[PDB]
Parts: C-alpha cells; structure tokens; sequence
C-alpha cells in the first residue's frame, strides 16, 4: 500500500521534522499538492533534527513525504494519529538498508499550530 | 494559558 | 487515566523534542526513573523547536513527560504508535488554557535510535 | 481531556463492536449527533462482543461512546488512526476500578465499509 | 515493509476480531509462533464479523495475520496502538482488489483480556 502520502485539512499550517539514524546521509522531500515545499539533509547516528519547518497543506491538502539516500528511495511506513479527536499526527519511518529498523529517517507532522 | 478574563485576568 | 508515561526498553537509548504553540512560556520535564533527566523550556506560537535530547530510559525503561507553565501542570494527552513491529512512537500533547487545542506544547518520543 | 469523541466524516457508514473485559456488566451507548443509535450490555471476563452494529454518521459525523457500570460513567481512553491514508479506526478503552487495566469495555469503531 | 506482524507479552491471552467489506470470501488466518491458530472465513458487504476468538501469544509471542481471497494473498497494511500505556490494539486492513479502500477484511487484535 501507498506510504508517506497524508490528507490534511485545507489551508493549514503544520510543522514537519525529520530525524537521521544512519551511517548514510538521508535526503527528506516534502511535497505539497505535488510540488516540492521543502529538503532536508543529513547524517546522524543520533537522532539529530536534521530539519523542520511550516508549512501549509493549500489547497488540496496532500502532503506527501519522500526519503532517499544518495539517490536511492528508501522503504516507507507510515500512519496518522489524532488525539482528543483534535491534535493530529501523520508518521514516517523509512529504511535504506537491511537491518529493518525502520528509523533511517524518521519525519513528524504535526498540526494545528499557534 | 490559564483560566481567564479579557486574554488574561484571572492567573 | 494517567498520561504522558511510557513504558520503554530498560536502559535504551531514545529521542525526545518539544515544539511550542502557546502564548505562554512551555516548560518540559522528560522523567527517568522519576528524576528529572532533561528540561525544556522555551516560547512559541509557531511550533518551534523548544529542546531536543537523546536520553538513555533507566533501569526500569520508565519515562514521564511533564509540561507546564509558570508552574502549574497543562493537562496531557498521550498515545504510543507501533509501525512494522520495530519503530515506535510516544506522542505526547498539551492543553495550557481553555481553548482545547491540545498543541501548546508537542513532544515526541522516538525509538530505536542508532 | 475529553475521550471517546470522534468526529467521522458525514454521511458514512461505520462500524462499532464493543467488547467486555469485568467482573461487572458494561453498558455502551454510542451516540450519533447526540441521540443514542446503539446500545449493547454484557459481562464477560473472555473479550465476548457484547454487540455489534452498523451505523451512519450522518449530517453530523459527531460519534460519542459512553460507557456505564450500574449506571456510573467509566473513565474512557480514546484515540484515532488512520492507515494508508483512508482506513480508520476509533479506539476506546474504559476502567470501571482500580486495576487499570481499561480494558472493562473497549469499543472499535471502523470506517469506511462495504 | 512487513506488515500484520506483531510481537505481543509472552502467554499472553488476546482477542482477534475479523470483519468482511468485499463481495469476495476473505480468509484470516491468524499465526502464533509460525503455527496456524485460527482461521476464519466469510462474506460480508456490511462489516459483518466473520470471526472472533481468545488466543494466547504462547512462548513466543509472535502474532501474524494473514488474508486472502480465492487463494490470493491480500495486500495488507497494519498497525500497533497503546493508550494509558496498558491498552493495546493491533489493526490490520487488506486490500483484495483496486479500489484501495483496504477495509475488504479488518482484523482487530486487542489484549490484555480479563
Ligand atoms: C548505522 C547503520 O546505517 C545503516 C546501514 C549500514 O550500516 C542503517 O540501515 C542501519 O539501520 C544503521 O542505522
Ligand atoms: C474481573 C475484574 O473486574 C473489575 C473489577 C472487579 O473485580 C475490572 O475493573 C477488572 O479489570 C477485572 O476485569
Ligand atoms: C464489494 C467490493 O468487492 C471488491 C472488489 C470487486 O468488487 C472489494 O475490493 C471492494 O473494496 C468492494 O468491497
Ligand atoms: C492560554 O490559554 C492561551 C494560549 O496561547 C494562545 C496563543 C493559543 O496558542 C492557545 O492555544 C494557548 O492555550
Ligand atoms: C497563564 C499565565 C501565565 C503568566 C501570566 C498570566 C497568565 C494568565
Ligand atoms: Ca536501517
Ligand atoms: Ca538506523
Ligand atoms: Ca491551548
Ligand atoms: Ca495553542
Ligand atoms: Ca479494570
Ligand atoms: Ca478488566
Ligand atoms: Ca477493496
Ligand atoms: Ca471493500
């Protein structure tokens, strides 16, 4: 199944993080509406916050996450969480290798903001 | 934050 | 029910951020094994990164988040999200005032690291 | 916080299946726009469904599940997760004592069907 | 990624709950320790639920859910949730044909029971 890719509510501001644990440099691509809104890039065996940033879901409000290392797509886990049917989480794991750990990249949205 | 009047009167 | 307590791997590496979304000053505690292992503190209304931290979870893997605000304890939502068997999420949300947004401070646990 | 309030997209069909886990009998209504659409009672200490039912969410998609021992509320634990972007699950845990356990009536609510 | 794998406390009981939405006969087939422990199978365009049981995770812990239709393997997507840090859900949806709507078997595994 599709991973990565989230529905959010029209015209809302989110925040998107992403954290490195790798020995390889991870390229972190958020799209909005299928454009590219913002890159992040690093290496870290330690969880560094190698970016993050607001964004707005426009128009459309598909957000979609896609993580690469020197290239190569990695593999992608994904799901939403919604707290007090108001404070919204959309997840993201990735793997670039073969040890499954799933945390070679890891990205957080989060919304509403202020 | 808090439990307020007018954005704040009360904390 | 209790919230913003999780059960982790005893004596494990993991990750800990707090964005703000408040007019008031946040302030984070991440417990282990009930003492305070690091603090947060910082202002936002635009989802700053507050603090970021790698912690190890203790002996007993218990962790507690606390958030609060010139002292007084914000009510807290929690929940902890498992993707593929292996990369895990401990999610934690904020209310400070009355408005129910549950974002004045996020703070998100991740795990494994490395 | 508020729990075991959800709010569904309008005009679904939804499913809800409560299950009991007490010594006590569990009583769940599920409410639609405010007015009770489902009721199930039951005592099971094996997990038995003591009801399940399909439901729309209506006009509104307001979804709220009460839960009751002898008529005392329990304390109610909810969350929402969505997988692949388009399967939801609402989530509902109660405590009717002192064990903690939240597992005396749990209810899943999942959309979409058919 | 693998997915409708999950690792459960060891000989621990759990429930496993499955629901139909497809015109196609689904089998579940839920696995402990790598051995077959249920299977259900069933048709249902409403949600109905084709099968529910208490099982015990056994020494190993090691839960998988299996779905298929007319002998071929669904596409499955899946998850782990925890609420209070005590309740646990693990979701599964499957997807036997195009239209991605993943519901054409839910699988809801959930413990502890009792
Ligand atoms: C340091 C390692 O780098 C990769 C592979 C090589 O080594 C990752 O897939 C591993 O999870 C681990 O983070
Ligand atoms: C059998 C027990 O019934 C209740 C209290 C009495 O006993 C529940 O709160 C417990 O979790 C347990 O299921
Ligand atoms: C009734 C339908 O049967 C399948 C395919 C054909 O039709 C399922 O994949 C659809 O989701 C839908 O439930
Ligand atoms: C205090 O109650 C108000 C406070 O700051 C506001 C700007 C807004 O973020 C609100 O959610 C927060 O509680
Ligand atoms: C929540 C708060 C903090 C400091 C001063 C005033 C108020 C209302
Ligand atoms: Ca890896
Ligand atoms: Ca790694
Ligand atoms: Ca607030
Ligand atoms: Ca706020
Ligand atoms: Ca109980
Ligand atoms: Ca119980
Ligand atoms: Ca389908
Ligand atoms: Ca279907």
């Amino acid at each position: 199944a599709t991973q990565g890719v989230f529905t959010l509510p029209a015209n809302t501001r989110f925040g998107v993080t992403a954290f490195a644990n790798s020995s390889g440099t991870q390229t972190v691509n958020v799209l909005v509406n299928n454009e590219t809104a913002a890159t992040f890039s690093g290496q870290s065996t330690n969880n560094a916050v190698i970016g993050t940033q607001v964004l707005n879901s426009g128009s459309s409000g598909k957000v979609q996450v896609q993580v690469s290392v020197n290239g190569r797509p990695s593999d992608l886990v994904s799901a939403q969480v919604i707290l007090t049917n108001e404070l919204n989480f959309a997840l993201v794991g990735s793997e670039d290798g073969t040890d499954n750990d799933y945390n070679d990249a890891v990205v957080v949205i989060n919304w509403p903001l202020g | 934050c808090x439990w307020x009047k007018x954005k704040x009167w009360x904390c």
